[PDB]
């Protein structure tokens, strides 16, 4: 389910999952931080292993005609993740693929402007008749940004390969961009520029040949 | 302390068998019920099957005809073997202990109970790619840090197949300010990334800096000194 | 006890009205029902072909209300007021 | 007890009459049974045998 509830800090999140119940179920929950192994959250329906606080709680698998609801009380920053279900119903057979990745997102984040660090083709790379420019964009919120390249006040059409902002371990995001050239193009223009958008505030770094 | 880690090949052609392994540490391999899990990028985790020392070994119904699991007392691992792979099989494969419980709802005397499993602590994750194309090791070039008391510095890794690549700064000694950026899949079907650190201007005394790069699928090991 | 004691069955019937053959689905017990020929997906009610089944109205109740047999006039009903009576034979503590 | 929580379903064969059946089962599916103390029962069987003898 492409679903995502949005909550404020010190407020309650109702993140439901799975189809509706039939018999007595036992629904194990999981948490998935971006790029990390899914830590276990709850078993069977409300008890939890070591490390999980009392903020976490789930639907008692003892009612029929009810989805699995996971409650996160007074949410904070770190609670942001992709949550899943492992549904074990008495009448419906074994679930080998997990539930829906309900994405919990908090509402009160400080907007953050990025940290661009432009880099020219290294002296070593040009020894092999190849040129590549790099624009590393770090720690910004939210994760959406339009990168623009300019060769001395002139838009660069191709050779540009911008990534998609992948989430940092913190609430921030981080993305990267490359401008492939030829050495001849590189030392031709007096400078190349990497304009980047917050989005909202444009900002640029500029690098020149020596 | 108890933990574990798994390993793999990274890339495999459509034919042949995907073989994996999973080290164990802190507890014995017999005592636990073991389970392998795979998850594609973005998609939900998919239980593959479980296993115990006795040979008590059942699989996912879908992939049942292909998957073949096993253990070992000597090496103490979890040995998966997925035969007849496919593009769809490209995913990251996790290793995890499993704890079991009884869920009696009716009367234990005549069944009326179901037995459920949950996996308490996972591995790190092993990447798998299923592509026709063959492997390339990266081309590694260092960046140019310079041009008061603040500064930044980096290292560029490019043109390789498949993901992932490992990068550690100065043999893992340096850590603060290190920000390895995600790769980019170039139009010619090759990934490329970079790593970057922030060191202040205090760096006259030949501050040895070396970005160690490891692309296991091509067994290549490249390290490079960055100096203005 | 997992041979199929509760069974989910379908069948076509004409409603209150002869202008609707409604394919209806209902539940039955393995005893209450009996198969035909090869065990296909087909069954028939346990005694439908050989008997007349009558649905007892739900309004009625089978609760066992106690009952006394009051005797008519010019007659009498006697009792054995003994503790341990054989069932057959002479009584001693008798009453009307 | 019959542990199952059943739902009534009136299918009207008509005209002014319907045939009721279980529409569904709200919850788990279970078996009917009867509980009796085996101590009480077999100590009762002791009462019987001596008067059977
Ligand atoms: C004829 O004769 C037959 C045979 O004799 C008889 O058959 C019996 O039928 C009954 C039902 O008709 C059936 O009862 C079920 O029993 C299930 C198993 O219970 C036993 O095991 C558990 C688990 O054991 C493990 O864990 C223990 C630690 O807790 C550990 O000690 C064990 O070693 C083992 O590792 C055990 O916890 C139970 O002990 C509780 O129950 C005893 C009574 O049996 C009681 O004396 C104990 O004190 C203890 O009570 C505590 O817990 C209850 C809550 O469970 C509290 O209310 C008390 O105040 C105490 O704190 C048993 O030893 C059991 O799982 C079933 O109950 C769950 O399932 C039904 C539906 O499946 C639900 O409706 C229930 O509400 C309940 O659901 C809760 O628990 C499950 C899983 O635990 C969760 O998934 C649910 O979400 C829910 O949990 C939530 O709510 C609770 C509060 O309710 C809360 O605490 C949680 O945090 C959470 O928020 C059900 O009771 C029995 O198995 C069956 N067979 C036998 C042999 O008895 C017939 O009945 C007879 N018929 C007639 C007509 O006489
Ligand atoms: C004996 O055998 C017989 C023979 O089969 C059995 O007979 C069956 O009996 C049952 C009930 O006893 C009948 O019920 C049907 O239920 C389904 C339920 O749909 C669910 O599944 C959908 C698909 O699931 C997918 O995903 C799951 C995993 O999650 C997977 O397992 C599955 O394979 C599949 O891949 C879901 O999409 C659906 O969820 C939807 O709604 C959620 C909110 O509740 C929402 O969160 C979801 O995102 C999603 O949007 C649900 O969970 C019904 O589909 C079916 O009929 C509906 O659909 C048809 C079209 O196909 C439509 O014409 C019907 O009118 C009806 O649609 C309305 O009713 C639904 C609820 O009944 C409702 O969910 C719909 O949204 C829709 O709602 C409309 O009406 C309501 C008022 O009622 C109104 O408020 C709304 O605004 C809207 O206007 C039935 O309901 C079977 O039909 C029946 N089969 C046959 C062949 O007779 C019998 O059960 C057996 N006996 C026993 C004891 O087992
Ligand atoms: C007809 O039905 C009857 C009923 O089932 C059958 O006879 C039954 O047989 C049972 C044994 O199989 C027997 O149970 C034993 O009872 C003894 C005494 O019972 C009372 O006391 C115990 C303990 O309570 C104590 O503690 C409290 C405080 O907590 C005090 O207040 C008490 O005064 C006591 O001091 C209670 O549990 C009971 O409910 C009664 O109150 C017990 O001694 C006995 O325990 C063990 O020791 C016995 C030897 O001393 C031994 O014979 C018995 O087998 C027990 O052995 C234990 O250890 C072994 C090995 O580890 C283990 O395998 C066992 O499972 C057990 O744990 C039992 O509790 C019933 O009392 C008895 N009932 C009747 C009415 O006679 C009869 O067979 C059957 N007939 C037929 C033909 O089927
Ligand atoms: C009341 O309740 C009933 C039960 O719930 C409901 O019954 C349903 O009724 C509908 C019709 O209203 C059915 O749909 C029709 O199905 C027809 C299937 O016919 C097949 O069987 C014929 C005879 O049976 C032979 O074959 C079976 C195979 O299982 C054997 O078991 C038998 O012993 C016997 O041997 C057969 O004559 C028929 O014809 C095909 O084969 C011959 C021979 O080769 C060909 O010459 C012919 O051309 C047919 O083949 C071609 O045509 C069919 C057309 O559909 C193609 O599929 C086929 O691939 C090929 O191209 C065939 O073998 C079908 O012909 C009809 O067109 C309808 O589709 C439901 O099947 C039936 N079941 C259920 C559960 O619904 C009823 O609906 C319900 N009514 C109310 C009031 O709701
Ligand atoms: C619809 O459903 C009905 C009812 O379910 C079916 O009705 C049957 O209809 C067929 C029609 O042909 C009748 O078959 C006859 O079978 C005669 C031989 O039967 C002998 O072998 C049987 C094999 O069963 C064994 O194996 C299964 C698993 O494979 C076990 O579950 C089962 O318990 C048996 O295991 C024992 O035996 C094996 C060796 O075979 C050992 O290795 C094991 O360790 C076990 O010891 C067997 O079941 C038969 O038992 C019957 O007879 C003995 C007396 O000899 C009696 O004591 C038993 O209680 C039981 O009644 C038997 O040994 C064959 O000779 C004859 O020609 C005919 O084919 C069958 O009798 C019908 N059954 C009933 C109950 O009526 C119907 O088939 C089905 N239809 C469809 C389309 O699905
Ligand atoms: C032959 O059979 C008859 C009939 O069974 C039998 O007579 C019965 O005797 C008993 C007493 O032995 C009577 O029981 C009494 O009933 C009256 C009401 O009918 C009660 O008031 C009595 O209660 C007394 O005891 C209580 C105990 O605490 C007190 O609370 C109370 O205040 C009273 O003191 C008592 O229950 C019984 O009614 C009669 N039955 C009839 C029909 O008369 C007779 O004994 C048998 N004879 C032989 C030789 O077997
Ligand atoms: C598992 O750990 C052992 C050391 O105990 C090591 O020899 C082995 O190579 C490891 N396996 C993998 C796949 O790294």
């Amino acid at each position: 389910a492409p679903t995502f509830v949005s909550v404020a800090p010190g407020q309650t999140a109702r993140i439901t999952c799975g189809e509706e119940s039939l018999g007595s179920r036992s629904v194990i929950w999981y948490q998935q931080r971006p790029g990390q192994a899914p830590s276990l959250i709850i078993y069977n329906n409300n008890d939890r292993p070591s490390g999980i606080p009392d903020r976490f709680s789930g639907s008692p698998g003892s009612t029929f005609g009810t989805t699995a609801t996971l409650t996160i009380t007074s949410v904070e920053a770190g609670d942001e993740a992709d949550y899943y279900c492992h549904i074990w119903d008495s009448r419906r057979p074994t679930n080998w693929v997990f539930g829906e990745g309900t994405t919990l997102i908090v509402l009160s984040q400080p907007k953050a402007a990025p940290s661009v660090t432009l880099f020219p083709p290294s002296s070593e790379e040009l020894q092999a008749n190849k040129a590549t420019l790099v624009c590393l964009i770090s720690d910004f919120y939210p994760g959406a940004v339009t990168v623009a390249w300019k060769a001395d006040s002139s838009p660069v059409k191709a050779g540009v390969e911008t990534t998609t902002p992948s989430k940092q371990s913190n609430n921030k995001y981080a993305a990267s961009s490359y401008l492939s050239l030829t050495p001849e193009q590189w030392k031709s223009h007096k400078s190349y520029s990497c304009q980047v958008t917050h989005e909202g505030s444009t900002v640029e770094k500029t690098v020149a040949p020596t | 302390q108890v933990h574990l880690q798994e390993s793999g090949p990274g890339l495999v052609k459509p034919s042949e068998t995907l073989s994996l392994t999973c080290n164990v540490s802190g507890t014995l391999v017999r005592d636990n019920y073991w389970s392998w899990i795979r998850q594609p990028l973005g998609k939900q985790p998919e239980w593959i099957g479980y296993v115990h020392d006795s040979g008590d070994t059942n699989y996912n119904p879908s992939l049942k005809s292909r998957v073949h699991l096993s253990l070992d007392k000597s090496k103490n691992l979890v040995s998966l073997r997925l035969t007849g792979v496919t593009a769809a099989d490209s995913a990251i494969y996790y290793c995890a202990t499993t704890k079991h419980g009884r869920r009696i709802y009716g009367v234990v005397a005549f069944k009326e109970w179901f037995t459920y499993f949950y996996m308490d602590v996972w591995g790190k994750g092993t990447s798998v790619t299923v592509s026709s194309a063959s492997t390339k090791g990266p081309s590694v070039f260092p960046l140019a840090p310079s041009s008061g008391g603040t500064a930044a510095l980096g290292c560029l890794v490019k043109d390789y197949f498949p993901e992932p690549v490992t990068v550690s700064w100065n043999s893992g000694a340096l850590t603060s300010g290190v920000h390895t950026f995600p790769a980019v899949l170039q139009s010619s079907g090759l990934y490329s990334l970079s790593s970057v650190v922030t060191v202040p201007s205090s760096s006259l005394g030949t501050q040895t800096y070396i970005c160690n790069v490891n692309h296991k699928p091509s067994n290549t090991k490249v390290d490079k000194r960055v100096e203005p | 006890m997992e041979r199929g004691e509760i069974k989910n069955c379908s069948f076509n019937i004409t409603t209150s009205i002869r202008d609707k053959v409604q394919k209806e689905y209902a539940l039955f017990y393995k005893l209450d029902v009996v198969p035909i020929d090869n065990n296909n997906t087909s069954y028939r009610l346990i005694s439908c072909d050989t008997s007349v089944i009558t649905q007892a109205c739900p309004k009625i109740s089978f609760e066992p209300i106690p009952i006394h047999y009051c005797a008519p006039a010019g007659f009498a009903i006697l009792k054995c007021n003994d503790k341990t009576f054989n069932g057959k034979g002479p009584c001693k503590n008798v009453s009307t | 007890t019959r542990p199952n929580n059943n739902t009534r379903k009136s299918i009207h064969i008509g005209p002014g009459r319907a045939f009721y059946t279980t529409g569904e089962i709200i919850g788990d599916i279970r078996q009917a049974h009867c509980n009796i103390s085996r101590a009480k029962w077999n100590d009762t069987l002791k009462q019987i045998v001596i008067k059977l003898r």
